[PDB]
């Protein structure tokens, strides 16, 4: 049974915005399209075109060019220079001559353009460019990684490389596999989305291939299963973004200057889908590599083997002989037995390790210097410092700042919920909703077939209890809210808080 | 995409060995810029299967490479299929298996007619008669390619091999 | 219980329009007021009519102080003006330009965005269809924007152009004005599914015109088999503001009367889609189907298990055999006993190829897997000519008379499940053979009739129903 997208109606307009000369209203949803329903391709918004005349303060004039398309204000030093400063269009047209247009070649940095994009913190995607990583302040910061002639850009601080370490795997045990729910539960916000210090991108979330992940993982549910996870870690590259007065990307830029003043939420959550919730102020580039064994206890227990025979085995593949089938009943966990999956992820440096080799294949030989170099030369972010996108909004750049970081605060709120897989109904047979948009799409565990993922090979599956959306606070009497797990409760199984409360 | 006919009975035994390259019909990018920089082009054939597992041995940066290659079976006795991006569509043209061969090969439906030998000079009717076969495969005299007739590698070097295979 | 049959019925042709000086045409149309549903006679002529005209008068020009291209009105900032690239597609923006040197940003050297023309179609709902192009997908101006390509690295060798190379040449892929961004999705360990299916119906039920090329084998003694995986290779955004047109759109949409007329934009939509596509994900489909002679099969002393595991192998993928190898020929098909594969293959560069060739070539020539979209009318308020209201306003009203007129619902009802499908003017059933008649005649129906009229105001509010278990809402409120 298909269940249809449905939207709110529509918010009340609000007045004329001075600087836009325009009215906006919005809609919200209520129910996502699930199951080929029918899905919402139409706008969740609409803006009027007006007449007031309220006084609107403008910018402080601009000092130098402004760009044709893009409306930046460059320096009058950056025309005829070879670069696309207006990033881009033209400080570079009608140039008799070029100045300093390099006898020197230069590449930049590998992945920047992803460092420079904004990141949705609630889903983990990557979205719209907020920085502009390929703007050079006219300078020319020459660097030389591995032979390479590469070119800084203004916005960037730092980036310094990093000693090639060691394909030194950690092994860690498991044994139930709600415990091994410490690998894959990877967020922790405080006050204004911000949060201080490094943390592990779990870029895979709502995320994409980690739905094949989701998908491999979750059967193993009813746990008879022993679970073995190897991890090793290549840092390749440290980056940090300079303190500020930074260099905005021209398209966020524009898109800023668009926003009303008058609270419209519809307005900034466009924002927020184009281009996320943070950026990045410090990162860790390289890659992972990580892969786990799946082990069925009884048949391990009839081989007569233990978890320490395979964590000290894992080693190299307690000093006696393991490589036994210890390695073969996992050599052939394809044909013969007790291995239950070997499941591989690799992230950073991702070509041709993965496709006849390291995914499912064989597990990991001395092919980890061959995928060393990939990650070389397509690392990945895997370690980030955040901050949200309203840091971004400073006076030098916008009139009106102050009014700007204050509407994107409390929009972030309404939309860390709107967002959420939480207004997804049930799939079953255990599976994972993950919301896109206004549609809604069920990660089903191998084995399960269908939307809802409804059709299987095994019977009343022990179903894990899942939340429905936090409920409004009940706004200053002294706020909480509510939550039932209620959003798929266990027919025949088992989390956090059902009830929170903020000062207010 | 484009098609016409392979050797009749293709022989891959007797079309084995090593074969020297002589000259490329085709419009690449490549050829008509970096055309004054064509390697020296070595061939080298052996039947494995309907398939036939082929060696090109050149030199990149003045180093002597070997690519590996497999010229897999299409189903038809004298085409092959190859593999970026692209498709590569192998005909056996034309070929005593004595002196010369005329191959062509399809990619992102596009031709490019290949002649090869098995030492030069080749003669010269057969350099008209590949002449006269690119100006009917509609290419122009000027998207000829004459590759060098020295330089040739004589083995590649364990390190220095290319696998695609 | 045949259903009565019924006879097509067309409305008149319209009034025609004035005469249209920029072709010198006249048109008029009339409406599908019935189709014919179930030996009804078809109602021989067309929708559309229009006619050699020329009574024209004068034959867009309204670019202020920005540059025009010749026969495009597309409107150029001046500084587009002779700079190395091609911003109208007369080409008149780069013409009498002598002395002129030009800046490359080193940019131009690159390849498209893989998709970006897919990604710029408009998109039909009723048929499912891709229309012409909406946004110019290879409007760069002045921006060189870029996405980077881990992969460039890998030496390659490339025997069509003699060239061995690392391939500096997909470092980047130049991202074009109307995307926000581009990325590439690392290719995961995307798990093939496998099922197994009893008959050509039941395999038919999980999908729902290969159909077509399938009731060849629903005898009985055919079983069947399916390879099935997707793929994400790139995630995407389109550009909300300041979208450029496709100079085509563009024409197109200029030659459209203010003063409404149904057919002038019905035939816009038909040309340019109902939607558009905001957004989505590039990418493709590898899916086989295996059709196999059952007793066969068991002669060999075989299972289906068994013929999809061979199978795989000749494909190098994972979840007697003195023939079958590759599976390469007819012979060693049947030998092995296959009757036919069926290609369901969307994206990559009918017959058959392997996953690791399909998966390193998906990347590079993708097709639209996934997307979010919106209706036609509603670009109109976000390109650079501004606004268009009268222009949109018609465009949303004929996009609701459009989407009505030619919905599928109006094909009676087709019992035993049965989907109901209008074509041209024609309404006809692809119920499965298992009921007969032309409505096909133990498990039940279901299915909603279409959207009655809207039903005229009690206070400023009308009323639409519809009735048969059909889910979703019966009524609805405007
Ligand atoms: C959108 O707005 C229209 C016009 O006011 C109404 O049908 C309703 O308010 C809906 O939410
Ligand atoms: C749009 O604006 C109109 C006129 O100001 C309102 O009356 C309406 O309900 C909506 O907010
Ligand atoms: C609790 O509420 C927060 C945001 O309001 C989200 O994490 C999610 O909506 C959950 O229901
Ligand atoms: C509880 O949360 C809702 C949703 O944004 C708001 O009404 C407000 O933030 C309240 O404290
Ligand atoms: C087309 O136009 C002609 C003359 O008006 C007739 O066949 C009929 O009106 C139809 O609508
Ligand atoms: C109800 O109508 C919906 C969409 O219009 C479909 O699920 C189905 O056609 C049913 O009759
Ligand atoms: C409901 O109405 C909509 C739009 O007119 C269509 O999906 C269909 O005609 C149905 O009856
Ligand atoms: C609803 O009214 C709309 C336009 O206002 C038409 O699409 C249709 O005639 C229906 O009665
Ligand atoms: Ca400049
Ligand atoms: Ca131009």
């Amino acid at each position: 049974m298909p269940i249809d997208c449905e939207l709110s109606s529509w918010s009340s307009w609000t007045t004329c915005d001075p600087c836009q000369k325009k009215r906006y209203r919005y809609a919200y949803l209520l129910q996502p399209s699930q199951f080929h329903g029918e899905p919402c391709n139409f706008s969740d918004k609409e803006v009027e075109d007006c007449v007031t005349n309220r006084p609107c303060r403008s910018q402080v004039r601009c000092e130098g060019f402004v760009c044709a398309q893009t409306g930046r204000c460059v320096n009058r030093r950056l025309l005829c220079n070879g670069d696309n400063d207006c990033g881009d269009q033209s400080d570079e047209a009608n140039c008799r001559r070029i100045y300093k247009k390099c006898q020197h070649e230069m590449d930049q940095y590998w992945g920047i353009g992803s460092l420079a994009s904004g990141i949705n913190l609630f889903t983990n995607s990557f979205e719209g460019p907020v920085l502009d990583h390929r703007y050079y302040a006219g300078g020319c910061s020459p660097h030389y990684i591995l032979n390479t002639r590469f070119r800084k850009p203004y916005n960037v601080e730092s980036y310094t490389p990093q000693t090639q370490g060691k394909y030194e795997f950690i092994l860690k045990e498991y044994e139930s596999y709600s415990d091994f729910e410490r690998n894959v539960t990877e967020s922790g916000f405080s006050f204004g989305f911000k949060i201080p210090g490094i943390f592990e991108l779990g870029i895979s979330s709502q995320s994409d291939r980690g739905k094949h992940y989701i998908r491999r993982t979750k059967r193993f549910s009813h746990t008879k299963s022993v679970f073995l996870h190897a991890r090793s870690d290549l840092e390749v590259a440290h980056y940090k973004l300079k303190p500020r007065s930074l260099m905005l990307h021209y398209e966020f830029l524009q898109r800023v200057k668009r926003l009303p003043l008058e609270y419209s939420y519809g307005e900034y959550r466009d924002l927020f889908r184009d281009f996320g919730t943070h950026y990045i102020t410090e990162a860790v580039l390289g890659g992972i590599y990580e892969y786990t064994l799946v082990m069925n206890k009884e048949a391990m227990e009839r081989g007569d083997y233990t978890l320490n025979n395979v964590h000290a085995c894992a080693k190299n593949d307690s000093v006696g002989k393991c490589r036994g089938i210890l390695n073969e009943i996992k050599d052939r966990n394809k044909r013969d037995t007790m291995v239950e999956d070997l499941v591989v992820l690799v992230r950073g440096g991702a070509s041709e390790h993965i496709t006849t080799l390291a995914y499912q294949e064989l597990p990991t030989a001395d092919l980890m210097q061959e995928w060393g170099d990939a990650v070389q030369y397509n690392p990945a972010i895997i370690k980030v410092k955040v901050e949200p996108l309203y840091e971004l909004v400073t006076a030098t750049d916008f009139a009106y700042s102050s009014t700007v970081r204050q509407n994107m605060k409390q929009a972030l709120e309404e939309f860390q919920k709107e967002v959420s897989s939480c207004h997804c109904a049930p799939c079953q047979g255990n599976g994972v909703p993950v919301l896109k948009g206004s549609r809604c799409d069920c990660i089903c565990p191998v084995g399960s077939q269908g939307l809802a993922c409804e059709v299987s090979y095994r019977k009343n599956t022990p179903i894990d209890g899942k939340w429905n959306c936090w409920s409004n606070w009940s706004s200053c009497s002294g706020r909480r809210k509510t939550r039932q797990r209620q959003c798929n409760n266990p027919p025949p199984q088992n989390s956090g808080p059902a009830s929170e409360t903020l000062d207010c | 995409i484009s098609t016409i006919q392979p050797k009749a009975n293709f022989d891959a035994q007797q079309f084995a060995g090593t074969w020297l390259l002589v000259a490329v019909g085709s419009a690449c990018r490549f050829l008509q810029e970096q055309g004054h920089r064509a390697e020296a082009t070595t061939l080298h054939v052996a039947p494995q299967g309907t398939a036939m597992a082929v060696s090109t041995f050149r030199k990149l940066d003045g180093i002597c490479w070997q690519v590996r290659q497999l010229y897999g079976d299409t189903g038809v006795l004298g085409r092959f299929l190859l593999q970026a991006r692209g498709a590569v569509h192998v005909v056996v043209a034309e070929t005593d298996y004595q002196s010369f061969a005329v191959l062509y090969l399809e990619r992102a439906g596009q031709l490019s007619v290949k002649l090869y030998a098995r030492s030069l000079p080749v003669s010269d009717s057969v350099l008209s008669g590949f002449e006269q076969r690119v100006q009917e495969a509609h290419l122009t005299e000027d998207q000829i390619f004459y590759f060098p007739k020295y330089g040739f590698c004589e083995a590649a070097d364990q390190f220095h091999v290319l696998d695609e295979v | 219980a045949t259903p009565a049959a019924v006879t097509c019925q067309l409305s008149n042709w319209s009034e025609w329009t004035d005469c249209f000086p920029c072709q010198d045409k006249k048109y008029r149309h009339r409406s599908l007021l019935q189709p014919n549903k179930f030996g009804g006679t078809i109602c021989s002529g067309d929708i559309w009519d229009q006619a050699s005209c020329s009574s024209s008068t004068t034959c867009q020009a309204q670019c202020g102080q920005d540059f025009q291209c010749k026969e495009t009105g597309r409107c150029l900032k001046r500084h587009l003006v002779c700079n190395g690239d091609q911003d109208c597609l007369d080409g008149s923006d780069e013409d009498d330009c002598e002395d002129v040197r030009a800046i490359d940003e080193d940019c131009s050297q690159y390849e498209p965005i893989p998709g970006s023309q897919k990604a710029a179609l408009g998109y039909n709902i009723l048929t499912q269809e891709d229309a012409q192009s909406v946004y110019d997908a290879s409007y760069y101006g002045g921006q060189c924007e870029t996405v980077y390509n881990g992969e460039w690295r890998e030496l390659r060798y490339d025997s069509t152009c003699e060239r061995l190379y690392y391939g500096d040449d997909e470092k980047y892929f130049r991202k074009p004005y109307n995307f926000l961004k581009y990325h590439f999705e690392a290719l995961a360990d995307t798990g093939i599914s496998s099922e197994f299916y009893d008959n050509a119906n039941d395999l038919l039920s999980k999908v729902k015109s290969f159909l077509n090329e399938l009731n060849k084998y629903n005898e009985k003694k055919f079983i069947f088999t399916r390879i099935f995986t997707k793929v994400q290779t790139a995630h995407f955004k389109m550009r909300k503001d300041d979208i450029m047109l496709d100079e085509g759109m563009l024409q197109s949409l200029m030659e459209l009367p203010d003063q409404y007329n149904y057919g002038m934009y019905a035939k816009f939509i038909n040309d340019y889609g109902t939607h558009y596509i905001t957004s989505g994900s590039m990418g493709g489909i590898y899916e086989y189907i295996l059709v196999i002679d059952k007793a066969k099969m068991e002669s060999l002393g075989i299972t289906s298990r068994d013929i999809t595991t061979c199978f795989g192998g000749s494909l190098g993928i994972q979840y007697h055999c003195k023939k079958f190898g590759g599976g390469k020929t007819e012979r060693a098909r049947k030998a092995m006993a296959v009757e036919d594969i069926i290609s369901r293959v969307r994206g990559g560069s009918r017959s058959t190829i392997t996953y690791r060739s399909w998966g390193r070539s998906l990347k590079y020539n993708p097709v639209v897997i996934d997307f979010e979209m919106q209706p036609i009318h509603e670009v109109l308020r976000h390109t650079s000519l501004g606004p268009l209201e009268a222009k949109r306003q018609n465009l949303r009203r004929a996009l609701d008379q459009y989407l009505m007129e030619f919905n599928a619902c109006r094909c009676g009802p087709c019992f035993n499940n049965g989907v109901p499908i209008l074509e041209g003017t024609s309404c006809r059933c692809q119920c499965r053979l298992g009921s007969l008649g032309a409505a096909c005649e133990a498990k039940a129906d279901g299915s909603w009739s279409c959207w009655s009229s809207w039903s005229v105001c009690r206070a400023g509010i009308q009323e639409r129903r519809r009735e048969c278990s059909c889910p979703g809402r019966k009524v609805q409120t405007q």
